[PDB]
């Protein structure tokens, strides 16, 4: 992608461009992944701030105790919702995300799918398909998938695919601006805060507080921030 | 061949500075031992100093922050937060002795001609590569994994990549020597390094005496502790 | 060997031969390299079998299940459920009088001695697992000796594995290796949950405390020599 918008061009003040091809592929992969994660996080934050608490948490859904999903949802914004879940829940969610990331980085599965060098190198952003042959052979047939589980993208031309990829890159850049702006607006800051937007965590980057084994860290008070 | 290699390595280390030898130690026969052995000794000692300084800088950060292993071991005697000069002040005396002994064992293995000639190498003064460590393959009882590459993920490296790695190692070693003695100098005299003023507390004991302020004599070994 | 590459691929086609330590090159016994891979394979298979046995034993001993037999020795002794009344399945081993643990350990030792014997292994047709041969193979208790006839052999006592498909036997060996690794993880998770309460996401508040050592077979009640002198200092 040379330039989606002709009026901008190649805005590379840091000089990271014109580098090794593996470095450029890793940079493009990081940009696409950060944009997709930011868009998903912004959508989830908007849904949580509006209030979409599910009718769930029955039959021992908290580890013999039964704490309602609305009780976890009655803490404020998404930042307070990420600090009210139990340690096993956050740990298993992070484990599922890590399993998906490791399956995406898998060069054996990518080469079976007909791709290029892994760690999201050639054709970055391509999630490997968890189906068919030589993958997930031990039960777990995976009737769904990651990309297009319902097959809405069954047929698409290469030019249409490239245009959709460029649109996804532009929307990912806009979402990387927007989700960070929303988190900053939660933490005071930004421009036109408004909209209540509750309170904010210590930094949002604390991850899993109130855990056991390595969570005895009173260091989240300072370090400027 | 000796000074020419020395010029080439100095040029690769820094194209601007190049060969900088104001003292001319690369012309002094250190033991009446020609030129090749003298530059081999000098390069080996520079590389060893740089590696030890890089490890010491990382360890100084780890001890100054407070990064203990866990239980039972020598970390249990060290108080929780004493700054890095004082963590080699509270470990037991035999722990210091055995640490220095294991370092000497590693140096002796790195110098023993049986280990060097096992994997086809000679002494750095006698014509070997300076800073090289022979793997383990002479030590009577077998050793599980080597010291340079423990998991052997660097076996596919090109010779050009290895040369650039050596140049980066030497530059990082020099800069880490400078940083580590910035720390040690600020721990002794105030106002030497202006950036580190007020971060590192002052220390009274001697840094160049290993067993000065020697640690206690405690037995941390349980189960069958016949050495009470 | 280098055949263990293909065996690791057959165990899991995604992750092949996985050895960061490169322990197949480690010649720990200073024999041939073939002997080293043979020892490692036999150790893995034996560890796995012991782990599945211990896992099922832990599961069926952790919830109020005990045999209605006696284990008394004559008008007095354990009622065979007083060991169940000692706590979870780690105080139960430390409550089996004195001679019970001795006879169990000696039975396992004689079984391993029968495993290792080249005259017994060679009479079945195989060899020792490092001197070629097949790893994990238990020789017949009938053909090798034992002058009084015994009813069954250890492997397949009732005979419900005879004339099986050889590829089915290879698939069973691979499944044995995989389930052995999984069972080792399970049984060490349980043993960690005995002593350490804060470990693992699951299993919270479901495991007995067992203020003792899991790795100490003989307990403080044994009247063997030393033992009490050997238990005069605990650890972590
Ligand atoms: C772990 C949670 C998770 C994650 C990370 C994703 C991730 C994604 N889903 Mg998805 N999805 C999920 C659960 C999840 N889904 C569940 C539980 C359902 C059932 C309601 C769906 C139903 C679903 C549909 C119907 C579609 C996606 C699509 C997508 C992609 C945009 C993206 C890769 C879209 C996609 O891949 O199309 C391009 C799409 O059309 N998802
Ligand atoms: C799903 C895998 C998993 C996860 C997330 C953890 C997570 C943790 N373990 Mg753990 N552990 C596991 C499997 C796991 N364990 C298994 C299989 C074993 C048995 C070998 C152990 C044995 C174990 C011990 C012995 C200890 C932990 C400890 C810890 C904590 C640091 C942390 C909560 C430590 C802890 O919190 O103790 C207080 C600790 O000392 N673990
Ligand atoms: C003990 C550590 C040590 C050792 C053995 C070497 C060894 C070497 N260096 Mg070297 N170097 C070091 C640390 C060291 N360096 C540090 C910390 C820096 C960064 C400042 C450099 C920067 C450097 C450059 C830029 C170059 C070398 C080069 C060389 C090689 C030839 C020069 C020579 O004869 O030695 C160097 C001289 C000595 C080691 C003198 C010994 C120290 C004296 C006796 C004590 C002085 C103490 C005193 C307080 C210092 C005051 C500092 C200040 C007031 C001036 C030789 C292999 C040349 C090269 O690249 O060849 C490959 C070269 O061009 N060095
Ligand atoms: C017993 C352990 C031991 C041994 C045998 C060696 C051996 C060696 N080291 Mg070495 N080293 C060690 C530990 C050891 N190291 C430790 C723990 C460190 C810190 C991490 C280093 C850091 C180090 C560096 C940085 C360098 C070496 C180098 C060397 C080599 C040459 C040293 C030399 O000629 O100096 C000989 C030194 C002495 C004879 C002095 C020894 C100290 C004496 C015994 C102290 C006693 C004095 C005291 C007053 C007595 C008290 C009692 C009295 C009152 C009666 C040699 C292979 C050099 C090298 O390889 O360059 C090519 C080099 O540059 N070493
Ligand atoms: C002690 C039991 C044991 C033994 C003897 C073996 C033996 C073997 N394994 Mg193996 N394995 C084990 C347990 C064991 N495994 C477990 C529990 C798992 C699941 C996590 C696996 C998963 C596994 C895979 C995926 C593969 C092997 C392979 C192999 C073979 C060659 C590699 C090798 O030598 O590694 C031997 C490793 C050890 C002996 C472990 C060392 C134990 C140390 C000394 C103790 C402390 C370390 C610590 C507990 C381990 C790290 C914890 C980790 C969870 C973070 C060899 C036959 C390869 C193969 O199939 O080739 C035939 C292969 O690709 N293993
Ligand atoms: C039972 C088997 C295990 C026993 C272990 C043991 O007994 O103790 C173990 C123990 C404590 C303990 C115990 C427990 C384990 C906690 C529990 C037990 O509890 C019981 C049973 O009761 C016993 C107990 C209390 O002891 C602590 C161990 C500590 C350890 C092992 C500390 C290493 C420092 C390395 C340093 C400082 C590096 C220096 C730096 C070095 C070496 C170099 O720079 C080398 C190098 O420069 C050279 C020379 C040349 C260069 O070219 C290359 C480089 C640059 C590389
Ligand atoms: C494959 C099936 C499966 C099993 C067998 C388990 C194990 C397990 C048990 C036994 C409980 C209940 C224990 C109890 O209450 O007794 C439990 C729970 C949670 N889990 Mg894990 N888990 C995920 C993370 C998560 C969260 C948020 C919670 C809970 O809130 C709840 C919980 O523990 O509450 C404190 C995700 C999301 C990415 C997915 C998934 O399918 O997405 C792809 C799964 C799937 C599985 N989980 N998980
Ligand atoms: C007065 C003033 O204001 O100035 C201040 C400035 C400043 C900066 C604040 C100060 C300071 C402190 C300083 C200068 C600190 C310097 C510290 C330094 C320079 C520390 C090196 C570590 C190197 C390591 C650990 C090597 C790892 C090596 C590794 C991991 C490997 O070998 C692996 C690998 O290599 C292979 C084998 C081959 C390749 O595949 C590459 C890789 C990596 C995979 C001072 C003192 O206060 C002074
Ligand atoms: C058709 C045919 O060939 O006939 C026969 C012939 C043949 C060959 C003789 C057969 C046989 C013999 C037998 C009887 C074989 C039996 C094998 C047996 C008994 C196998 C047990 C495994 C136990 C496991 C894996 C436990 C895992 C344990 C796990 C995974 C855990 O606990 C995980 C977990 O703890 C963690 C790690 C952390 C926690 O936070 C979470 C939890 C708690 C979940 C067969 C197979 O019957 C078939
Ligand atoms: C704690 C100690 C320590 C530190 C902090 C450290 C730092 C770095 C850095 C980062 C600054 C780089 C980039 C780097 C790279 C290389 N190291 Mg070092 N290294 C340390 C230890 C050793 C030992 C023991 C050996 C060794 C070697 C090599 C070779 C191989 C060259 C070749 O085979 O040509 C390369 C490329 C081996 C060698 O032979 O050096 C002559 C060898 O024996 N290194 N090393
Ligand atoms: C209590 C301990 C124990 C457990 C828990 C256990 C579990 C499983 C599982 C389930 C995960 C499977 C799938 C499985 C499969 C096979 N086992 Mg087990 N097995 C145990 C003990 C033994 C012994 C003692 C022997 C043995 C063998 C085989 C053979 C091959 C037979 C043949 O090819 O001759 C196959 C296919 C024999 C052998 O290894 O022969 C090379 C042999 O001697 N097994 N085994």
């Amino acid at each position: 992608a040379k330039k989606l918008n002709p009026t901008v061009g190649l805005w590379d003040p840091l000089g990271i461009a014109e580098t090794s091809p593996e470095t450029i592929g890793w940079f493009r992969h990081a940009e696409i992944k950060h944009g997709r994660v930011a868009m998903a996080a912004f959508v989830g934050y908007c849904v949580q701030s509006n209030g979409i608490h599910f009718p769930w948490n029955i039959q021992g859904w908290q580890g013999t105790p039964v704490v309602s999903f609305a009780d976890i949802a009655a803490a404020g914004g998404p930042a307070d919702q990420w600090d009210a879940l139990s340690t096993p829940a956050k740990l298993q969610i992070l484990g599922v995300i890590g399993f998906l990331e490791m399956w995406s980085e898998t060069s054996v599965v990518l080469k079976a799918d007909g791709q290029e060098h892994y760690v999201r190198g050639g054709k970055p952003g391509y999630f490997p398909k968890l189906s068919r042959s030589d993958e997930m052979a031990f039960p777990h047939p995976v009737p769904l998938n990651l990309w297009d589980p319902f097959g809405f993208t069954s047929k698409m031309t290469p030019e249409r695919k490239e245009k959709a990829l460029l649109a996804e890159v532009n929307n990912g850049r806009l979402a990387m601006i927007g989700i960070f702006g929303m988190i900053s607006a939660s933490k005071g800051l930004q421009v036109p805060g408004l909209d209540t937007v509750g309170i904010k965590p210590y930094a949002g980057e604390v991850m899993a507080p109130f855990a056991a084994g390595d969570a005895s860290l009173p260091f989240v008070s300072g370090m400027l921030e | 061949s000796a000074k020419a290699d020395l010029e080439a390595f100095a040029k690769e280390c820094n194209p601007v500075v190049g060969y900088w030898d104001p003292l001319g130690l690369a012309d002094l026969p250190l033991w009446g031992q020609d030129q090749d052995a003298v530059i081999g000794w000098l390069r080996h000692s520079e590389i060893k100093h740089g590696r030890i300084a890089m490890a010491g800088f990382v360890g100084y950060i780890a001890h100054a922050n407070g990064f203990r292993f866990g239980g039972i071991g020598p970390q249990n005697v060290v108080p929780e937060g004493a700054s890095a000069p004082e963590v080699w002040d509270s470990i037991p005396f035999l722990a210091k002795l055995q640490i220095i002994g294991a370092i000497g064992v590693l140096e002796h293995i790195s110098e023993d001609k049986n280990f060097l000639a096992a994997d086809g190498m000679k002494h750095y003064m006698r014509g070997g590569k300076p800073g090289y460590f022979p793997t383990f393959s002479a030590n009577v009882h077998p050793m599980p994994l080597n010291l340079f590459d423990p998991f052997k993920w660097s076996k596919n490296a090109s010779p050009e990549k290895k040369a650039k790695g050596l140049v980066t190692e030497t530059n990082n070693g020099r800069l880490a020597m400078l940083g580590l003695f910035g720390f040690l100098s600020e721990s002794k005299i105030p106002g030497s390094v202006p950036a580190l003023s007020g971060i590192i507390p002052s220390y009274d004991g001697d840094y160049m005496q290993p067993f000065l302020p020697t640690g206690p004599d405690t037995s941390l070994w349980t189960i069958g502790n016949l050495w009470a | 060997k280098a055949e263990l590459e293909s065996l690791a691929g057959k165990l899991n086609p995604v992750i092949g031969y996985w050895d960061p330590l490169n322990l197949a090159d480690y010649d720990q016994w200073s024999q041939g390299q073939e002997a080293a891979i043979g020892f490692l394979r036999h150790a893995e298979i034996k560890h796995g079998r012991v782990a599945m046995a211990a896992f099922v034993g832990y599961i069926v001993q952790s919830n109020g299940i005990c045999w209605p037999w006696a284990l008394t020795g004559g008008p007095n002794g354990v009622m065979h459920s007083d060991i169940l009344a000692a706590g979870g399945p780690a105080d139960q081993w430390d409550a089996l009088p004195t001679a019970s643990k001795l006879q169990i350990l000696l039975f396992v030792g004689g079984l391993e001695l029968w495993s290792e014997n080249s005259y017994v292994l060679g009479l079945s047709g195989e060899k020792h697992y490092m001197r070629g041969g097949k790893p994990g193979f238990f020789p017949s208790i009938k053909k090798g000796g034992i002058p009084h006839p015994v009813p069954f052999d250890l492997f397949d006592p009732f005979g419900l594995s005879k004339n099986a498909s050889p590829e089915k036997k290879a698939k069973g060996l691979l499944a044995e290796i995989n389930n052995g690794r999984l069972a080792m993880l399970g049984i060490m998770a349980f043993v960690s949950e005995s002593k350490v309460p804060g470990s693992v996401p699951a299993l919270a508040g479901k495991i007995a405390p067992y203020s003792g050592e899991v790795m100490a077979p003989f307990a403080a009640s044994d009247n063997l020599p030393f033992v009490a002198d050997m238990l005069k200092s605990p650890l972590f």
